[PDB]
C-alpha cells in the first residue's frame, strides 16, 4: 500500500516486465489500468523493435540516385557542388538532367585546383570531375584521405578521340595509327607510365557511445539521489 | 453546379488593381463580368462540319460577349495567330506541389481482435465452470485470465489447477505466440514521395501511389499536350482532371494528391500562408503572361503604352511588395491517431472504474 | 539457292495501318504498301543497311509509316517525326506457409523436449535434495519459458534461482532466434548494372538472356556496354517467336525487348503468367517515330497531321482501343498459420478433456 | 534495450564473396574490397593487355606483394578477397 506518492515507479516498472508484484485491492480497480498500461507497453516495445528494424562508416553519396541531389530538404546538413564555368561538363550535365544544371548554376566555382583547395579547407562539399585524374591525384595526395566514391556506376563513362575537319583524307591514316597504338599495348604503356596511384558482429560501433551516454546519465542521477 | 445563380459581388486583387492602373493611366469606362465556366480554353472540335472552336474567355471574346481578357494568358502557337497580344506583364514559371508529411488497430482489420476477445471470454467461462466442477471466485478467475494475457507483472496468486494447469499453460504460450507473430509481421510489413522535375524515370510509368494531375482544359494542359514525348503523364493527368484549383488544393490537403503542376510564386505565397504546402527549389516554363487584345485599333496602342508605363516604374514592384513579399514512430502526425485511440481507451477505462466504484 | 520470287498479295491491319489510312484521309495520297524482304528493322554490316533503313536511305523508299526505333545512327542517316508514343525497353522473366510449428521445428523439437525433461529432473533433484516440484515441475518450467508473470513459490535455494536465470537467458536468446527466423521468412533485376546480368554466378541455378539480331537494340547496348553485347553473343537466340516458345517451355529465363509491346504480350497472356519486372521504370524509355528522307517536302504536312492526331484525343483513342487491359501489374495478414495453431489448440483442448475425465 | 538491439541485429543478420567477373561493384572496389596479386607477373601482363582491368590494376598496385607466400599469408589472415592464381595448386592446397 505504498502507492500514495510512489505511483510513478509502480506505473513505469510495468513496461520491462520484471518489477516486484504489488498486492492490488479486491475492488477490481488497479488491475484494469495495469492491463491497459501493459498493452500500451507491449505495443510501445513492438514499435521500438519496428524502429530498430527500420533503422537498418558508410558513404554519404551513393551516386546519381542519391536522396540528396534532388532536394536537400529531407536531410539536415546542406551541401554544395559545382563544375567548371562555361565548359563541356555543363553541357554534358544539360544533356542528361537540366535540373542538375539548375542546382549547379547557383553553386559554381572557379578553378579545379581552387576546388581542391576548397575541398581540403572546407569551402566546397562536392566537385564533379574525371575519375581517372581524381584517382591519380588521390594516389599522390598528402594526407591519404581521398577514396573515390563511385567510378562509373550510373555515371557517363565516356572516351576521348582525335577530331579532325569534315572531309580530311588523313583521318583514315590517323585511325590506322590508332589501331596500331591499341593493338600492341603502347597506349596502355603510356597510361601506366603517366597515370598511377597508391593507397558481422561489429555493427554496434556507435551503440557503445550511447551506452556511455546512458552510463553518464545514470551516474548523474545517482549523484543527484546521493546529494539529497 | 447551379442552374441560374449570378449575383453582383465585389472583385478585387491583382488583375483588378491592374485594370484600375490602366484606367488611371488612360481614361476608359468598363464593366467587369465573370466567365461562366472555370476553364482557360482549348481548341475543341464542334459537333458539325469539322470545325475547331474555343470556350470560356476566348469563346466570349470572339463571339462578342467580351472585349478584353484580363487574365494570365499563355502565349503559344494557337492563341497568337487568332487575336493580338500585348506586352507580357508577368514572368512566372511552373513547379510541383508535393506533401512532405501504422495500421495499429483502426486501419488494421478487426477480425482477429474480436476473435482474441471472444477466445479469452470462452477461456474465462470454461475455467470458471471447471472451478465449479472441481475434480470472489469469478473475480479471481477474471484476474487470472487477464493476468496471463497481461504479460507485464501483477500481484496475484495461483488458482487450483489440478486439471486446469494445461489449459493455462497452453493459453499463455498461445497469447505470447500471437503477440510475437503480430510484432514480427508488423516489423516485416513496415520494413519515397518526391518528384523533383518532369525528368524522372520513376514517373515514366506511374501507379496508384504516384498521383499527379493538373487543371482540366488549361493552358498548362495544352503545353503538356504539345509535349508529345510526355504521353504517359498526359494519360495520368487526363484521368484525374480537376475543374478548379481550389479543388486541387483541397485534394492535396486531404492527402488525395501527391504532386500538382502549378505556378511557382503562387505556391510560394501559399507556403507563406499555409505551412503544409512547401514545394522544391525548381523552376521551369518561364512564359510571359500578358493581356489578349483586340484587332487593329489605336486603343490597343494606348493599352500597350499603359502597360509600358507600368513596366518603366516600380508599380509591378509595388504589387510584388503588397502581394508576393508579404509573408507570414514519429509521434507527430503518424501516432496522432495512436494518441487519440489511447486517450479514448484511457477515458473509457476511467469511466468503467468510476462506475465500478459507484456501484459497489 | 536463287533470287526468284513471286508477288504474294496479303492483307494488312493493326495500329500503323490505321495511322496510314488516317494519313490517306488527311494528306490524301495513294498508298503503295509492300512488306520488306531484306530482313528486320536494321543493322549496318560493312556500310550495308537492311530492312526499312535499307529501303529509305538507299533511295528505294520514301517514308517509313510502320514502327521504327530511334537511336543516334538512325537520327544521323534520316530524320524522324515527333515521338507519338512512349515505348521504351523492358526485360521479360519466366514467372512460372502451412504453419510455424511442424515444418520449422521438427528435428529441434525432440531435443528441446529432452532438454525440458533434463531441466525438470534437475529441478526435482534440487527440490528433493534439501513446494510442488516433486512431479509437477512441467507447469512451472513451461511457465518460466514464456515468463507471463505466473507466481508459483518463494525460491529460497540459490541453485534453483541460478537454474531459473540460465533458463530465462536461454528463453530470451531462443525468442530472439525465433523472431529472427520470422523476420527472415518474409523483383529479381533492379537495374541495368545488376549483378546477375554481368555474371550468372550470383546464385546456384544458371540462366540465359538475349536480344534480337538485326536491330537497333544491339547498337543501343554497344553504345553503352560492349561486354553486355559479348554476353548476348555468348547467349544467342533465334527470333521473337522462338524466344516466346523458349519462355513458354522454360528454355529461356529473361529476354530484353520493348516496354509497351511486352506489356501487350503480358495482357494477352493466358493466365497472366509472363509478367515484366515492374513497368519499365529505370530503363532507357525511348520512343517511336516516322522516318523520311533528308529533304522531303512532305515531312511538314505529316508532322502537322500527327500533331492534329495527338492533340484531339484521337491518338489516345487509338492507343486505348488497340491495346489490352486484362492483365494488370503486381497482382501482415496470413490465413494458414494461425489455422494450424488453431488445430494444435484443438488438440490441446482434446488433451485437457482427456486429463479432465481421468 | 541492449537485448532488443541484439534482437534487431540478429534480424538484420538473417555469402563470402559476390564472385562477379564483370560486376561493376567488383570492378570498382572500395575500402573494404581488398584484393592483390604478385607484383610484375605475366598474369599482370595479361590484365594490362585488356581494357576493363584498369581499375583492378590501379587497386592491385596499392598492395604489390613480392612473392606468393606473402599472398598466402595475407589470404590466411582474412585480409584479401580475390587472388588470381592457378587451379591445380589450389586443388592441392584444399
Ligand atoms: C559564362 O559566359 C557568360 C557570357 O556568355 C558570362 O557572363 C558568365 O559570367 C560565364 N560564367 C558562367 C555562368 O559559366
Ligand atoms: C473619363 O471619361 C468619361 C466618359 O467616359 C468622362 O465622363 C470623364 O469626365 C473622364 N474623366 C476621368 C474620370 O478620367
Ligand atoms: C456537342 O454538343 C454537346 C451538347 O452539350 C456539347 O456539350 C459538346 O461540347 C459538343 N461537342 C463535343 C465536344 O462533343
Ligand atoms: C493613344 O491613342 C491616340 C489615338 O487615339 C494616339 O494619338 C496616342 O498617341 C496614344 N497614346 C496615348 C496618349 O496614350
Ligand atoms: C540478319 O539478316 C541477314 C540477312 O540480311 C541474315 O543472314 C542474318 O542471319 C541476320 N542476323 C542474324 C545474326 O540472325
Amino acid at each position: 500500500s505504498f502507492t500514495i506518492g510512489k505511483a510513478i515507479w509502480l506505473l513505469w516498472g510495468l513496461v520491462f516486465n520484471n518489477s516486484v508484484p504489488v498486492q492490488n485491492p479486491k475492488g477490481t480497480t488497479s488491475k484494469i489500468m495495469v492491463s491497459v498500461w501493459a498493452f500500451f507497453a507491449v505495443i510501445f516495445l513492438a514499435s521500438y523493435t519496428a524502429n530498430l528494424a527500420a533503422f537498418m562508416f558508410v558513404d554519404q553519396v551513393t551516386g546519381l540516385s542519391d536522396k540528396k541531389f534532388q532536394r536537400p530538404h529531407d536531410y539536415s546538413p546542406p551541401f554544395r557542388f559545382g563544375t567548371v564555368p562555361n565548359g563541356s561538363t555543363e553541357r554534358n550535365i544539360r544533356n542528361n538532367y537540366p535540373y542538375m544544371h539548375q542546382y549547379m548554376t547557383r553553386f559554381n566555382q572557379r578553378g579545379v585546383e581552387d576546388a581542391l583547395v576548397s575541398l581540403k579547407t572546407g569551402k566546397l562539399d562536392a566537385f564533379i570531375y574525371d575519375a581517372a585524374v581524381l584517382n591519380y591525384k588521390a594516389g599522390r595526395d598528402e594526407g591519404c584521405k581521398l577514396v573515390t566514391i563511385g567510378s562509373g556506376y550510373i555515371f557517363a563513362t565516356t572516351g576521348y578521340g582525335i577530331a579532325l575537319q569534315k572531309g580530311s583524307p588523313w583521318k583514315r591514316q590517323i585511325d590506322l595509327a590508332l589501331l596500331q597504338f591499341v593493338g600492341d599495348g603502347e597506349m596502355e604503356e603510356l597510361e601506366t607510365l603517366w597515370l598511377t596511384g597508391i593507397c558481422s558482429s561489429q555493427l554496434d560501433i556507435d551503440n557503445m557511445a550511447g551506452v556511455f551516454y546512458m552510463l553518464a546519465a545514470a551516474m548523474a542521477l545517482s549523484l543527484i539521489t546521493f546529494i539529497w | 453546379g447551379s442552374p441560374r445563380h449570378t449575383v453582383p459581388q465585389c472583385c478585387y486583387g491583382f488583375c483588378i488593381d491592374l485594370l484600375i492602373k490602366l484606367a488611371r493611366t488612360m481614361n476608359f469606362t468598363y464593366e467587369v463580368h465573370l466567365v461562366a465556366d472555370g476553364k482557360f480554353g482549348t481548341q475543341e472540335r464542334v459537333n458539325n462540319s469539322n470545325k475547331k472552336e474555343w470556350n470560356g474567355m476566348m469563346g466570349e471574346l470572339l463571339s462578342g460577349q467580351a472585349d478584353m481578357i484580363v487574365a494570365p494568358l499563355t502565349i503559344n502557337n494557337e492563341r497568337a495567330q487568332y487575336i493580338e497580344f500585348s506586352k507580357p506583364f508577368k514572368y512566372q514559371g511552373l513547379t510541383i506541389l508535393v506533401k512532405k508529411e501504422d495500421s495499429f488497430m483502426q486501419p488494421f482489420q478487426s477480425t482477429l481482435w474480436l476473435l482474441v476477445g471472444l477466445s479469452v471470454h470462452v477461456v474465462a467461462v470454461m475455467l470458471y465452470l471447471l472451478d465449479r466442477f472441481s475434480p470472489l471466485t469469478l473475480s479471481s478467475a477474471m484476474w487470472f485470465s487477464w493476468g496471463v494475457l497481461l504479460n507485464s507483472g501483477i500481484g496475484e496468486g495461483a488458482p487450483r489447477s489440478f486439471s486446469a494447469r494445461i489449459l493455462g499453460m497452453v493459453w499463455a504460450g498461445f497469447a505470447m505466440i500471437i503477440v510475437a507473430s503480430y510484432t514480427a509481421n508488423l516489423a516485416a510489413f513496415l520494413v519515397e514521395e518526391r518528384i523533383t522535375g518532369i525528368n524522372d524515370p520513376r514517373l515514366r510509368n506511374p501507379s496508384d501511389k504516384f498521383i499527379y494531375a493538373t487543371v482540366k482544359q488549361s493552358s498548362v494542359d495544352i503545353y503538356f499536350r504539345r509535349q508529345v514525348e510526355l504521353s504517359t503523364m498526359y494519360r495520368h493527368m487526363e484521368k484525374h482532371n480537376y475543374e478548379s484549383a481550389a479543388e486541387a488544393i483541397q485534394a492535396v490537403r486531404d492527402n488525395k494528391l501527391h504532386a500538382f503542376i502549378w505556378d511557382s510564386a503562387v505556391l510560394e505565397f501559399e507556403a507563406s500562408q499555409k505551412c503544409d504546402l512547401v514545394t522544391t527549389g525548381e523552376l521551369f516554363f518561364r512564359s510571359g503572361f500578358g493581356i489578349g487584345m483586340r484587332k487593329d485599333s489605336p486603343w490597343k496602342q494606348n493599352v500597350s503604352l499603359s502597360i509600358l508605363k507600368s513596366h518603366e516604374n516600380g508599380f509591378m514592384e509595388d504589387l510584388d511588395k503588397t502581394w508576393v513579399r508579404y509573408q507570414e514512430t514519429l509521434t507527430f502526425e503518424n501516432m496522432a491517431g495512436v494518441f487519440m485511440l489511447v486517450a479514448g481507451g484511457i477515458v473509457a477505462g476511467i469511466f468503467l472504474i468510476f462506475i465500478e466504484i459507484a456501484y459497489k | 539457292s536463287t533470287n526468284e520470287g513471286m508477288n504474294v498479295k496479303k492483307c494488312c491491319k493493326g495500329f500503323c495501318i490505321d495511322i496510314l489510312k488516317k494519313l490517306s484521309r488527311t494528306v490524301k495520297f495513294t498508298y503503295d504498301l509492300y512488306l520488306v524482304t531484306n530482313g528486320k528493322h536494321g543493322k549496318k554490316v560493312n556500310n550495308v543497311w537492311n530492312g526499312m533503313i535499307g529501303e529509305v536511305v538507299y533511295q528505294r523508299a520514301v517514308m517509313a509509316v510502320g514502327s521504327l526505333t530511334i537511336n543516334e545512327e538512325r537520327s544521323e542517316v534520316v530524320d524522324f517525326s515527333v515521338p507519338f508514343v512512349e515505348t521504351g525497353i523492358s526485360v521479360m522473366v519466366s514467372r512460372s506457409p502451412s504453419a510455424f510449428l511442424e515444418p520449422f521445428s521438427a528435428s529441434v523439437w525432440v531435443m528441446m523436449f529432452v532438454m525440458l525433461l533434463i531441466v525438470s529432473a534437475i529441478a526435482v533433484f534440487v527440490f528433493e535434495y534439501f513446494s510442488f516440484t516433486i512431479g509437477k515441475a512441467i507447469w512451472l518450467l513451461w511457465g518460466l519459458v514464456f515468463n507471463n508473470s505466473v507466481p508459483v513459490q518463494n525460491p529460497k535455494g540459490t541453485t534453483s534461482k541460478i537454474m531459473v536465470s540460465v533458463w530465462a537467458f536461454f528463453a530470451v536468446i531462443f525468442l530472439a532466434s525465433y523472431t529472427a527466423n520470422l523476420a527472415a521468412f518474409m523483383d529479381q533485376v533492379t537495374g541495368l548494372s545488376d549483378k546477375k546480368f554481368q555474371r550468372p554466378h550470383d546464385y546456384s541455378p544458371p540462366f540465359r538472356f538475349g536480344t534480337v539480331p538485326n536491330g537497333s537494340t544491339e547498337r543501343n547496348i554497344r553504345n553503352n556496354y560492349p561486354y553486355m553485347h559479348q554476353y548476348m553473343t555468348r547467349f544467342n537466340q533465334r527470333g521473337v517467336e522462338d524466344a516466346l516458345v523458349s519462355l513458354k517451355t522454360g528454355k529461356l529465363d529473361a529476354f530484353i525487348y520493348d516496354a509497351a509491346v511486352l506489356n501487350y504480350k503480358a495482357g494477352r497472356d493466358e493466365g497472366c503468367k509472363l509478367v515484366t519486372i515492374g513497368s519499365g521504370y529505370i530503363f532507357a524509355t525511348t520512343g517511336y517515330g516516322i522516318a523520311l528522307q533528308k529533304g522531303s517536302p512532305w515531312k511538314r504536312q505529316i508532322d502537322l497531321a500527327l500533331l492534329q492526331f495527338v492533340g484531339d484525343g484521337e491518338m489516345e483513342e487509338l492507343e486505348t482501343l488497340w491495346l489490352t487491359g486484362i492483365c494488370h501489374n503486381e497482382k501482415q495478414l496470413d490465413i494458414d498459420n494461425m489455422a494450424g495453431v488453431f488445430y494444435m489448440l484443438a488438440a490441446a483442448m482434446a488433451l485437457s478433456l482427456i486429463t479432465f475425465i481421468w
